[PDB]
């Protein structure tokens, strides 16, 4: 099979995976070995197979009297583009919302956000991202203030939240590092024993 | 978050309900399995949805684009640590056209040119504050956004005055598990279940 | 007959038995050839045109007349779609003629004189080649692809259109008059005229030109619940369906004579009646009333019907009495006119519209030739068109030394032909054109009528007269007659 | 680059060696400036200048002449059209008794 090398989309630890496809069909899904650990969990190892369903849409389709109606894509540019503007001409400014998802690449999202500009609109968000971590106020940026190769030096991991179970190659590495990580525990859930 | 995502949605959801806001653009997201946000987006005027799938949202909407999966799109992601990792595309674009295509004609017709993903990366490397680089950077290698730096805040904070902003939090319940909005998200779940 | 009414009337004079003869002998191409040896532009033009040709057909004489237009539109998309056709052109002759604006009567003058081996560079002030087809005739009446095409087909033969360029702002002419050996203005009329009253320099009070330009660059438009458009040409009509199309819940249309006096097409007046815009009848303008420079109202007084004019429309009365009309947005198309703009040394009428020479088309300044609108002001595009093919021939002979003005020709016509000289004729209905319906209209831009398919296009085109002369192209009687200049 | 004279010649050449392309508008038929119509023909050969600005056009410099910024181009013209604009007009007023 032929081999491409990308990485998981479906969590923030960012696998790199080798995709092994032949022709237009995806068949299996490797760790890099070479320039990362080389772990995966579940959803990299069997989750591009979405790429293979035959549910997937092919054309744009315009609504009339109910029923979809496929259409080319310059007239599907057309139509979107003028909607847009009667919107914008009827109701005035920011009365457009723009929702993406964070599954997007940098320059989608860049595009996506530059589409929000020229349209006269301010309301720009995502269900998953919903507003961010809270961090942003107070150290600046909403960011990480290290890196993951800083686990390996640490003498001690403090771990909130279920780490283990929803990004599983982070529990791997942190248990190969065989740094002490202590859980903060479960009967804790109220945040007057943080204070 | 780094291109400005971060409005929350409970100000989509107000606006909505009160009238100011008349459009909803959605981008691979999935709203409308929820019957509160379906009955919100009922009340709308003009929805464009943007997915692989014709999903639940998809359904009420007055018009489709299709999406393509992430092992047809060249681009590159954001890990959590800041490190910006390069997505090669494995397979030839089965709908014809790629997510940056679609949004760069349509900035087109809006009036933005860009031509190819050189002047997007360009474009973000000259607009997106801490992306500086970006143009040059040679993301098979490993590259941070903060000036190539794995530690942030080693000169200061980011914020106003050069200072953490302490603020008191008040008392909080239990924590509520968060929900699933990404379409690829709750298919992998969903087709879960089919064996 | 040496040549038929339908060629007659038209302004280019298109031969239009030919290539509907030619299009009912199953020869698309030869009807092609045929049209495109009068303009460069055949799909835009016959989906436009107000047809004048087709209102002297003698087929009225039985029944509804020949769809030119159609089997015009028809064959130039069948060959557009196909193999794309390109005149042939003479060996170059080095001269250099600079065309100001890409118009019709620009695009027309670049297309014949680059058919002659000249070297023509277009300048335009847009971004978009076409004039007032592009940035005035909405996108649900011409597809603006279809115009890029053709304008994309005329740039292969080795013209050249520089955009963005202004002439007098931007690029002196004095500049284009000591680079080339000649020079045409097409610039066309582009000032929009106001609403000549008290108060028309408030605040939500627009132009129709302007707010259809801006409709087409997509740009950013605010026109609130109600509007209200004052004028009854093409321009209160394109604005008031494009207004209706971008969410305005109603829209009015104000006017000072009838319906049966409307210098709009009825089609297009029975199309924006089904889409849903309210006409107001026998009524002028008086005051714009506004708060705080806003306005919001426009008061106005009634008329009644009176005498007919010269023109054959009844004249409007006064009766004092005023009516109110409440508005978000008003727009004023009442009509064009030519502006010069920052061009100097061109004499101008009193109408602003470009003074030349008739019949030679020679301004006050040497080496510099006008047309189009600029001439004749707000006129349909086949004129246009024509007046910029007279023009380019005028230029060629002048550029080889001896300027000849353009004369007409002189035909034998027949206008006894009557109803009761065709009863011998079979009856067959016209061809019905597909309209899409009015739900899907009045919400979107896309187009509004199809063009005609094969068979339609047969069966129109093989119901025909074939009133001209089959001899015309040989007869030496039409050839002596026109050579020694003799009235017929 | 507004301007063919010794200061316009060497930043359009400077600048399309660095990738750039360059476009040189002259108000006079020939290029050189001062060098050409203010050295006399004894001093300085023109022929020897010609040689030498073809050899800069040969490197893909478009020179466009009979062409006077302000009279004939504005320069809001440049500005809108082009990513940067030098201007080398120079100095050509004598100065009276
Ligand atoms: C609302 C509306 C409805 C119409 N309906 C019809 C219809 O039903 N049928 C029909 O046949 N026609 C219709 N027309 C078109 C019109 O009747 C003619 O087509 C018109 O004559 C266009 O030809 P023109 O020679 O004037 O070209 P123009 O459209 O006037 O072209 C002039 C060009 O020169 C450019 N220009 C202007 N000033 C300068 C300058 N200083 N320097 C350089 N370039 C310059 C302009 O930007 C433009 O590109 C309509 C137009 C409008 C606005
Ligand atoms: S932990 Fe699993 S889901 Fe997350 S990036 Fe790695 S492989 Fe993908
Ligand atoms: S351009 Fe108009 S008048 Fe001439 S043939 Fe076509 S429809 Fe008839
Ligand atoms: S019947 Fe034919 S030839 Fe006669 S006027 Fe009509 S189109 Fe022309």
């Amino acid at each position: 099979m032929d081999s491409m090398a990308s990485v998981c989309g479906y969590c923030g630890v960012g696998c790199n995976v080798n995709i092994e496809y032949k022709g237009d069909v995806v068949f299996r899904v490797t760790p890099d070995r070479v320039n990362d650990d080389g772990w995966l969990c579940q959803r990299g190892k069997f989750g591009l197979g979405h790429a293979n369903d035959k549910a997937r849409l092919t054309a744009p389709v315009i609504k009339r009297n109910g029923q979809f109606v496929k259409v080319d894509w310059n007239e599907a540019n057309l139509e979107v583009v003028k909607r847009l503007q009667a919107v914008v001409a009827a109701y005035g400014k920011d009365s457009i919302g723009v929702v993406v998802s964070p599954r997007l690449t940098n320059e989608e999202l860049f595009l996506a956000g530059k589409l929000a500009d020229a349209v006269n609109t301010t309301i720009k968000t995502s269900y998953s991202v919903d507003g961010g971590s809270g961090l942003g106020s107070v150290l600046g940026y909403d960011a990480s203030t290290n890196s993951f190769a800083e686990l390996d030096n640490s003498d001690f991991v403090l771990t909130l939240g279920k780490v283990k179970e929803n990004h599983p190659v982070l529990d791997f590495k942190i248990r190969l590092s065989g740094v002490c990580s202590v859980a903060w525990p479960q009967s804790l859930a109220n945040t007057a024993d943080m204070k | 978050v780094d291109m400005g995502f971060v409005m929350p949605v409970s100000a989509v959801a107000q606006g909505i309900e009160s009238g100011k806001i008349k459009a909803l653009v959605v981008i691979g997201e999935d709203p409308a399995a929820y019957p509160q946000e379906s009955a919100l987006l009922q009340k709308l005027s003009f929805l464009v949805v943007y997915d692989m799938f014709m999903t639940k949202t998809a359904t009420a909407a007055d018009m489709v684009v299709p999406l393509v999966s992430s092992a047809e799109v060249n681009g590159t992601y954001t890990r959590s640590d800041r490190r910006i990792q390069a997505v090669r595309a494995a397979i030839q674009p089965k709908t014809g056209k790629a997510t940056l295509q679609i949004l760069i004609e349509t900035l087109k017709s809006l009036g933005i040119k860009y031509d190819t993903i050189a002047d997007v990366r360009a474009a973000i490397a000259s607009e997106v504050s801490n992306y500086a680089g970006m143009d040059a950077a040679d993301f098979g290698t490993t590259v941070y956004w903060p000036n190539n730096k794995n530690v942030l805040y080693t000169d200061g904070f980011a914020t106003e005055g050069q200072k953490a902003i302490l603020a008191a939090v008040g008392d909080v319940p239990v924590f509520v598990e968060k929900k699933k909005y990404d379409s690829v998200e709750m298919n992998f779940v969903n087709g879960r279940q089919s064996l | 007959d040496c040549r038929p009414p339908c060629m007659l009337a038209c302004p280019a004079q298109t031969d239009c038995q030919g290539y509907v003869g030619l299009i009912a002998n199953g020869q698309y191409e030869e009807a092609l050839k045929l049209i495109k040896d009068k303009m460069p532009i055949p799909a835009s033009i016959g989906k436009i045109c107000p047809h004048p040709c087709e209102t002297a057909c003698r087929r009225e004489l039985v029944e509804e007349p020949i769809s030119i237009a159609q089997l015009k539109s028809f064959v130039a998309e069948v060959d557009l779609n196909g193999n794309q056709y390109q005149p042939p052109m003479k060996p170059a002759t080095g001269k250099k003629v600079a065309v100001v604006g890409a118009g019709p009567a620009g695009l027309t003058a670049a297309y014949f004189l680059a058919r002659d081996g000249h070297k023509v560079v277009i300048y335009e002030a847009m971004p978009h080649p076409g004039g007032m087809l592009r940035y005035g005739i909405p996108q649900y009446r011409l597809d603006k692809a279809l115009l890029d095409a053709e304008v994309a087909l005329m740039t292969k033969m080795g013209i050249e259109i520089i955009y963005n360029t202004k002439i007098g702002d931007d690029v002196s002419l004095d500049y284009l008059h000591d680079n080339y050996d000649a020079v045409f203005l097409g610039i066309g009329s582009w000032q929009s005229q106001g609403l000549r009253c008290k108060g028309e320099d408030m605040e939500g009070v627009l132009g129709g030109i302007d707010f259809l330009r801006e409709v087409t660059m997509n740009s950013n438009i605010t026109l609130g619940g109600k509007v209200l458009v004052v004028g009854g040409g093409n321009t209160a009509m394109d604005v008031a369906r494009t207004s209706k199309r971008l969410g305005a819940e109603e829209v009015t249309i104000i006017y000072r004579r009838t319906i049966d006096e409307m210098p709009a097409e009825k089609i297009e007046i029975h199309e924006a009646q089904e889409e849903g815009v309210k006409f107001q009848l026998l009524v002028a303008p008086v005051e714009v009333l506004g708060e705080n420079g806003h306005a919001k109202a426009l008061k106005c007084e009634i008329m009644r019907l009176g005498e007919p004019d010269a023109s054959g429309r009844r004249k409007p009365e006064p009766t004092g009495e005023t009516v109110v009309y409440e508005a978000d947005r008003i727009i004023a198309a009442i009509g064009q006119k030519t502006v010069i703009g920052n061009i100097k040394d061109i004499a101008t009428d009193k109408s602003g519209n470009i003074i030349v020479n008739g019949g030679a088309f020679t301004t006050n300044r040497d080496k510099v030739f006008a047309g189009g609108d600029a001439v004749t002001g707000p006129k349909i595009a086949i004129d246009a068109i024509a007046q910029g093919k007279n023009a380019a021939q005028v230029i060629d002979s002048y550029l080889n030394g001896c300027l000849v003005p353009h004369a007409d020709s002189q035909y034998f016509t027949q206008k006894d032909i009557t109803a009761a000289d065709l009863a011998d004729r079979a009856k067959a209905p016209r061809v019905s054109l597909t309209v899409e319906d009015a739900e899907v209209r009045n919400k979107s831009f896309m187009q509004v009528a199809k063009t005609f398919t094969e068979e339609e296009a047969l069966r129109e085109s093989k119901r025909c007269l074939e009133c001209g002369c089959r001899d015309y192209f040989e007869c030496q009687l039409i050839k002596y007659i026109q050579d020694y200049d003799v009235s017929t």
